[PDB]
RNA sequence: ACACCAACGGCGAAAGCACUCUGCUGGGCCGACACUGACACUGAGAGACGAAAGCUAGGGGAGCGAAUGGGAUUAGAUACCCCAGUAGUCCUAGCCGUAAACGAUGGAUACUAGGCGCUGUGCGUAUCGACCCGUGCAGUGUUGUAGCUAACGCGUUAAGUAUCCCGCCUGGGGAGUACGUUCGCAAGAAUGAAACUCAAAGGAAUUGACGGGGGCCCGCACAAGCGGUGGAGCAUGUGGUUUAAUUCG
């Protein structure tokens, strides 16, 4: 098949934002739009009574250490698998970078989605918790492995 | 299939299956694919028989076997002879050529 | 320490599988050598650009106590590890005189073994 | 200096494929034929 | 053992022959009439040579490398892969005499379109000297008319048209085996059946299918996501088991 049709990509519902969007549809579970919306805003709400700068700034300063700008894709040629990495675009690595933040901030427990989803998103922005983690581990994997291309 | 390979499933069409018949096909089948070391899930070995003094028709025996298996795919092979006997000994035949194609395409 | 002349050979054994880079003085005592199994991995890893690159740096990263000026690579044999080998000589930039082949090309001596049919 | 490469251009002249070649037994006219046939129309 | 030179190139009867130089020596091609005057062709049996592997005798032994040994892959691996590695490979003197020893085409003469080539010489042009053009022949190659051919193709180097000479063939197995004999140090080579059995065995071409052969292009086909089944409970269907029947498909 050839590509796909260009894109449409909206902002955010209350701050104008083709960031908060995307993630406000990557929190969505089946359909229930007016719940995720109702968690990010309230994990909004959040992060302005724990620090106090924009959503925004500890939000893409938070994703900033998420996205990577490489990674492993297990290739093949003649029949015989090399690791090599590929050098992932940026778009890709927001989609990654709020995809390991969202399913890392579905284990952390305690109490509601918004002290979750507020809690893993301050270790994003400060280098701890386990999506900056993930990005380790797989960042230092294909690091571990320039001996291929 | 006595132990520890494919769980095998039996069926048997227009015909009364015996202890000599499935004896028979857990033997030969079985242990000609004895020597295998495969983990294939599930081998369905049909065992339908067909004219002669039955009905019209000559006196036929057909299998058909179908190994469902992890390692490239599923197959099947239908062979229809004048006896149970040859009928499954030449399906053994059949499914040790198909099984060494795909151990044997397993390369490199 | 050594003779102290910042002039000097270096020799590059690209094998088909492997790399050295060795560097020596003109009479031919050798200074540093480090190859593709030198610098840490080892196995079907050594022997690719990436271990060119690895095992050249880390062969002429230790001639800092010389500071040679004046280089001259005199590499050897087929592989895949000749061009980043230059490629990371030219990285370090130290002057580069000429680089050279000097591989043993057989004028028919002895018989080659058997091909391999795999 | 640039990042030129000139060893590369320069090897094709007499290619390190008489390396390659020798790598692996000598045999005779079949594979010459195939080898020195295929060679012999890479310059021409 | 002899890279580049190496060429769809040169030579030999074939096998073969390539680092260079020297010596002895074969054979080919071309011209002049310089000579003889049919001395010609083929060749049973015979004789010689005859790749490689093999064997006797003695050297020599770097690489490679049957057998062997170890490791790996593998259900297994006496094999492909890898590491060692003996005979052998080379040479002297012999024996052996077989090869897909193939151009899968015995030799010789005469005759029958061309195009594009290469090699060797000869004549004329051109210059006066290397070229360069046509050619006379011989040899080597590639497309190709006629004709032949079951077809593919061959086609002045015929698988064409004719003439001569020798060999070999008459269904496939059995079987290049048995027996005998000759040769051979042996390995074996040569000559070479039958009993019985089969209705085929074969050749060239076509159409399909297929390929762990290419080339190209689609498909929620894989990849990227998202959500499940397989785990638990239940609803239901099938197989098996049981029963008088668990209707049949």
């Amino acid at each position: 098949r050839g590509t796909v049709e260009e894109k449409t990509a909206k902002s955010d519902p209350i701050y104008r934002n083709r960031l908060v969007n995307m993630l406000v549809n990557r929190i969505l579970k089946h359909g229930k739009k007016s719940l995720a919306y109702q968690i990010l805003y309230r994990a909004v709400k959040k992060i302005q009574q724990k620090t106090e700068t924009n959503p925004l700034s500890v939000l893409r300063q938070a994703i900033r250490g998420v996205t990577p700008d490489i990674a492993v894709k297990a290739r093949r040629v003649g029949g015989s698998t090399h690791q090599v990495p590929i050098e992932i675009g940026s778009t890709q690595g927001k989609a990654l970078a709020i995809r390991w933040l969202l399913g890392a901030a579905r284990k952390r427990p305690g109490r509601n989605m918004a002290f979750k989803l507020s809690s893993e998103l301050v270790d994003a922005a400060k280098g701890s918790g386990d999506a900056v983690r993930k990005k380790e581990e797989t960042h230092r994997m294909a690091e571990a492995n320039r001996a291929f291309a | 299939g006595p132990l520890s390979s494919v769980k095998l499933i039996l069926q048997g069409r227009n015909l009364e299956v015996s202890d000599n018949v499935r004896s028979h096909v857990e033997d030969k089948v079985g242990k000609s694919v004895a020597k295998h070391s495969h983990l294939v899930r599930e081998v369905d070995v049909r065992l339908s028989a067909r004219g002669g003094d039955l009905s019209k028709g000559p006196k036929l025996r057909r299998c058909e076997v179908t190994l469902f298996t992890k390692r490239h795919g599923v197959i099947r092979a239908e062979e229809d002879a004048e006896s149970l006997y040859s009928s499954i000994d030449l399906v053994s035949s059949i499914i040790q050529r198909k099984l060494r194609k795909i151990k044997d395409k397993v390369s490199d | 320490s050594a003779r102290k002349i910042p002039k000097g050979v270096i020799h590059v054994q690209a094998s088909f599988n492997n790399t050295i880079v060795t560097v020596t003085d003109v009479r031919g005592r050798v200074v540093s050598w480090a190859s593709a199994g030198t610098c840490g991995f080892r196995g079907t890893k050594r022997g690719t650009p990436f271990a060119a690159q690895t095992a050249a740096g880390n062969a002429i990263r230790t001639v800092v106590e010389q500071g040679m000026q004046r280089a001259e690579v005199m590499i050897k044999g087929p592989g895949l590890g000749r061009d980043a080998a230059l490629r990371a000589i030219r990285r370090s930039g130290i002057l580069l005189s000429f680089v050279r082949d000097v591989t043993p090309m057989p004028h028919n001596g002895c018989r080659p073994p058997k091909k391999r049919r795999v | 200096n640039e990042e030129r490469l000139l060893n590369r251009f320069r090897r094709e002249v007499m290619r390190a494929g008489v390396i390659q070649e020798c790598k692996r037994r000598r045999y005779f006219e079949n594979k010459q034929e195939e080898k020195k046939r295929k060679h012999r129309e890479a310059a021409k």
